């Protein structure tokens, strides 16, 4: 295409108990 | 404010809210003022542009 | 109830416990997947969802939004600029995204200026009426002597006329009823007249003007009220100049002629008229014909025509284009540190942000949702102004007025009633009735009426109005009445010219869908239909002189979506005060001479910051202070972008580059400006410059992308890059086949086979397994398939037709005594046969010619540098072909287009990687490294 | 009851976009053109007893 | 004669139909015309409104 | 609101606050909105957009 | 704000 690669992290979200939290650098 | 009919002076029982009422932001019950006689003011002058509704800003 | 209360009971009812799934019997959690599709469970249990509690957002005092007043400010002569010092405080990181300029100013549209397209006095006027006015003239007067001729309408009634002029007024009684006679200032309104259509008789009086006021048709007339009442008549001029008491108001009588007629020795009036001197003037209409030479008074000056002058829509372009310097020499931006002072922004000549941030919101969400804070609406058209779609209209039913009363002529009738009958009209004898009144108005036959064709008029007049004006001048004249500017990018003499109605008509190219020929070279985002500039207008407001206030964002890619570290930082900016570079026009007139002006005063600059927790920030700021946590960006357009010359009447355009390394090169793209219409970038002030309609090389809104015949690439002065024998034709592409015998053509128009397939490889990415239509996502605005417009029509063959006369406009007619002769003006001539379009449908079609072709409007021609001409990978399979054979080669692109009258650029994009990379090693400071790589600079030198 | 026509002259406030100041404080799901009031008008039919 | 001349003009257009999802023509959020589901048997009503 | 009023009024809740979300807020127009704890309301006399 | 979550 025309340029747009530029995306992120490709990780997925982060695993919880009670759909969600915050975890940091952990 | 209002009252008598039997009553004589000096509120009491449910508020209506409005902090310190006749609260600056826009105000139909006392004339303005412009800084020097120069037309900025983050609030109303006093003019009838809330008799039928709608902003102004210059 | 609600008694329970605390974490127990919230993780009783789901509140803030574990998910269903979790809390569920795992028999019941494997029947739900079970049984999932036909009979879901999902909906009778809740989830519970917490946000964090901690280490997401401070407790600390901290404010979510900055204002950075400037350090520094110069206001030049057609730039503004605007330093600052940008500080971002330990603990809180900035995103550039949320940053943005708030400008204010006055903002002067010239008297071209016009957002509407009727007239907003009269309207419902016939467009030859010409007011109550008198004149003065010598039609057998002599000497100082001059007769007053006065034309006129006196509307309401009266009971008497004398000195006092009109008496309509009555007072009570307090000694007898005392006449009330109508002031002079207001009284005879000439809004009010009978409430009835049986006359009121008696006295009448009305209104009428000065031959001290010129005429001027009823029509887009209008003089100011002078009195609270409406009156219009001037104060005279005293002693103490035009400042008086008085009005000049005066009394005219009139009755009707004869001796016999009115007194035998008396004349008294039966009219009256309060003559006044108003402010007459025309503040949205234009005189379109008259046979005199002098606007004066006279009798000849009340045939006068009357048109409204052209609609005109200005207002800040589509994201606030051309409002910053971007890509420009000495007018570049800064962001830099504070102690270090070197620039971190480079910003050059062969880059277009403008463009490419146009391209960018292609891809990242609709352009056809407005926006109001960044002033987001996209140019456009309605496609039935730009391709006509002519059908005729249904008009299968006669249309009818009738007079108010109805009944039409009416005329007296007694009665009568037989003696005592015997039969016969006359012989049953009949005898005049007394029961029965004489003057009995009965209308023997049918009532009187005039037939219209509404539905034909309401196309007659849309047609002319968005398609006739927006003709070139080539087809249009001066009328022989009136002088225009000798500049013809005034709106004065845009307005002033003139266009038959005859040139386009409802009644060619009919039943066809066909963009006129003149009409394939028009710009067609200057027309007051384009919606996003309308928008954009009705956002200011609708007159001249708007005080506005705006935000407008940072577009530059390296900057846009940093994140800036804490530290302090100047950032510094320049803003142009050109006015045809910051706003688009409907016509594209100079706003320059015409008296547009615009000025700054305060510029502030708004940054807003997430409240993060300080122990959260500070390990995220300690992490991207690493060297291999470096931000990285690049241009979404990332390309050099040149331009090339083609001069006028030119069929090829020569292109050579030098040679130059192609390592990680991509694709080309094309596309064809105007020089009038593109700007010069690398100047403060271009001018040159009298354009301010939609430019085309920073809105992407191309429109002439169909005249290109070929393009042909050569490498190293020797191959032909299209030549492994890929192509039917097999050594340069065609775009257009005009003269087909091999049956290349495709899709119903003049395009090859070998570039509908390239340009399906290059969009949708697919052409080698069957042409579909490609999904919703992979076509937007600019995207090849939404533009690609196909058409065709038939027209008379003008060697195998054997009775083909040329006839030109002037020996064209057609509405024979229903329309003006090649003017806008009133009906002229007799009903008669047509001889203007010839039959093509029907018994007695004339033998015909098909012409073909297509309209790619806002579209590039790409062509991918990849084998297959498709990319499967941003960084091509041939710029890795490039790592192992390369050493640099000559490009030499030849291309071939259709002859235009004026001049035109060719614009190559040459499409490669612009990385801009940006590192903090340390608070306060920030550094960069920008490269691109088959095109870049410092190449040459360090 | 009778409204004059130039009241909404038609030519008021002409090449602005702007609602009127006293239809600020009028519903305007009280409109004739409610599409969704007059489809369910409609979906009874056009007369009185249904 | 006189009435002869009169005008007339059309009655204004007044579009009646059920609401919306037939709003209000069920008492919700009322205590008196309260909604009931609940066992036989134990008649332990398992609607509450507020 | 009492008609003319620029003093539109909650000093209320002194409730625990334990759980809570946002507000939210509108203004309507009082005979534009029923009561719902009366079974019906002899002084109703709107059937527009309630 | 306003919402519903559920499996």
């Amino acid at each position: 295409d025309i340029n747009f690669s530029s995306l992120a992290p490709r990780h997925g979200t982060r695993p919880f108990m009670g759909t969600w939290s915050d975890i940091g650098t952990s | 404010m209002s009252g008598s009919g039997s009553f004589e002076g000096g509120v009491f029982s449910p508020y209506l809210t409005g902090r310190l009422p006749s609260w600056a932001g826009v105000r139909q019950n006392v004339m303005g003022s412009t800084v020097d006689g120069r037309p900025v003011q983050p609030a109303n002058s006093s003019t009838l542009t809330y008799a039928t509704l709608s902003s102004s800003s210059v | 109830m609600a008694t329970p209360s605390m974490l127990p009971q919230w993780a009783y009812m789901h509140i803030a416990g574990q998910d269903a799934s979790e809390y569920l019997s795992p028999g019941l959690v494997q029947f739900a997947r079970a049984t999932d599709t036909y009979f879901s469970l999902g909906n009778k249990f809740r989830n519970p969802t917490v946000a964090p509690t901690h280490d997401v957002t401070t407790d600390r005092s901290q404010r979510l939004t900055l204002r950075f007043v400037p350090v520094d400010r110069e206001d030049n002569t057609y730039s503004y600029k605007v330093r600052y010092t940008l500080a971002v405080g330990d603990n809180r990181v900035l995103d550039m995204a949320s940053t943005y300029f708030d400008i204010r100013g006055v903002l002067d549209r010239g008297p071209s200026f016009k957002p509407y397209s009727g007239t907003a006095y009269n309207s419902l006027a016939p467009k030859g009426a010409p007011n109550s006015s008198q004149w003065e003239q010598k039609k057998a007067g002599n000497g100082d002597t001059m007769e007053t001729h006065t034309f006129g309408v006196a509307p309401m009634g009266g009971e008497n006329i004398t000195i006092d002029g009109l008496q309509i007024g009555t007072d009570a009684t307090a000694d007898q009823d005392k006449p009330i006679y109508a002031d002079k200032t207001f009284q005879p309104e000439p809004q009010v007249g009978e409430e009835n259509w049986q006359e009121t008789e008696s006295f009448y009086g009305g209104r009428a003007l000065k031959k001290d006021t010129s005429m001027k048709p009823c029509y887009g007339s209008y003089a100011r009220p002078t009195n609270v009442k409406g009156g219009q008549a001037k104060l005279k001029v005293g002693a103490d100049g035009v400042p008086t008491k008085e009005f000049d108001i005066d009394l005219a009588f009139f009755d009707t002629p004869g001796g016999t007629v009115n007194g035998q020795d008396e004349y008294k009036a039966d009219i009256v008229m309060y003559t006044e001197n108003t402010y007459l003037e025309t503040p949205d209409t234009h005189v379109v014909y008259k046979p005199g030479k002098d606007d004066a008074s006279s009798e000849i000056n009340l045939v006068q025509q009357s048109m409204p002058n052209r609609p005109n829509y200005i207002g800040f372009r589509d994201n606030f284009i051309g409002l910053m310097y971007y890509n420009s020499t000495g007018n570049m931006g800064v962001l830099a540190g504070q102690a270090s002072q070197l620039n971190a922004v480079v910003d050059l000549q062969d880059r277009n942000t403008e463009l490419s941030y146009q391209l960018l919101l292609d891809s990242l969400g609709d352009r056809t949702r407005y926006f109001s804070m960044w002033n987001q609406a996209v140019d456009s058209y309605d496609p039935d102004v730009r391709i006509i779609e002519n059908h005729g209209v249904e008009d299968e039913l006669p249309n009818y007025c009738f007079p108010l009363d109805g009944s039409g002529t009416n005329a007296a009738y007694q009665g009568v009633k037989v003696k005592n009958g015997n039969d016969g009209d006359v012989e049953s004898e009949w005898e005049n009735d007394d029961t029965v009144a004489a003057r009995n108005q009965l209308c023997k036959g049918n009532i009187f009426a005039m037939e219209i064709n509404l539905q034909a008029n309401l196309w007659r007049s849309f047609l002319y109005s968005n398609v006739a004006l927006y003709l070139p001048d080539s087809y249009k004249y001066t009328p022989a009445n009136i002088t225009l500017p000798t500049n013809t990018n005034t709106y004065d003499y845009m307005n002033g010219r003139v266009v038959p109605p005859s040139l386009v008509d409802a009644y060619i190219n009919i039943g066809a869908r066909w963009s006129l020929d003149p009409m394939d070279n028009v710009n067609p985002f200057n027309h007051h239909r384009n919606a996003g500039l309308r928008y954009r207008s009705m956002l200011l407001g609708n007159g001249r002189y708007v005080p506005f206030h705006i935000q407008v964002p940072q577009k530059f890619f390296a900057i846009k979506s940093l994140l800036l570290l804490p530290g302090s930082y100047t950032y510094e900016w320049n803003f142009r005060k050109d006015v045809n570079m910051i706003l688009q026009s409907s016509l594209g007139n100079d706003l320059r001479t015409d008296g547009a002006s615009i000025s700054f005063t305060s510029i502030n600059l708004y940054a807003t910051f997430f409240p993060m927790a300080h122990n959260t920030a500070s390990t995220l700021e300690a992490m991207l202070r690493n060297d291999t946590n470096d931000q990285s960006f690049n241009d979404y357009l990332s390309a050099a972008n040149m331009l090339y010359p083609i001069p006028a009447n030119a069929t090829n355009v020569p292109i050579s580059i030098p040679s130059r390394n192609w390592a990680a090169f991509r694709g080309w793209s094309f596309t064809r400006l105007k020089t009038k219409e593109t700007p010069s970038l690398g100047s403060g002030f271009d001018p040159y410059f009298v354009y301010s309609g939609s430019i085309p090389y920073l809105d992407g809104t191309f429109y002439l992308n169909h005249t290109f015949k070929k393009v042909s690439i050569t490498f190293d002065s020797s191959v032909s890059w299209p030549g492994n024998d890929r192509l039917l034709t097999p050594n340069e592409f065609e775009i257009k086949r005009t003269v087909d015998g091999e049956g290349y053509n495709v899709a119903q128009c003049n395009m090859t086979k070998d570039w509908f397939l390239v340009q399906m490889l290059a969009h949708y990415n697919i052409g080698y397994q069957g042409f579909y239509v490609p999904e919703g996502y992979k076509d937007r605005m600019y995207s090849f398939f939404r533009n690609f417009q196909p058409m065709s029509r038939q027209v008379v063959d003008e060697v195998n037709y054997k009775d083909y006369q040329a006839v030109t406009l002037a020996y064209q007619h057609n509405n024979s005594g229903f329309v003006g002769y090649l003017a806008p003006t009133m009906r002229q001539g007799q009903p008669y046969p047509a001889n203007y379009p010839y039959p093509l449908i029907g018994k007695s079609a004339v033998t015909s010619v098909t012409q073909k072709k297509f309209l790619c409007d806002r579209v590039m021609w790409r062509i991918p540098f990849s084998s297959n001409f498709m990319s499967m990978g941003a960084l091509t399979d041939l710029g890795q072909n490039m790592l192992y054979a390369n050493s640099a080669h000559a490009l030499d692109m030849n291309f071939e287009v259709d002859p235009m009258d004026e001049s035109t650029l060719l614009y190559v994009v040459f499409e490669v990687f612009d990385v801009v990379r940006v590192h903090q090693p340390h608070r306060g400071v920030i550094e960069a490294v920008y490269l691109r790589t088959p095109f870049s600079a410092g190449n040459a030198t360090t």
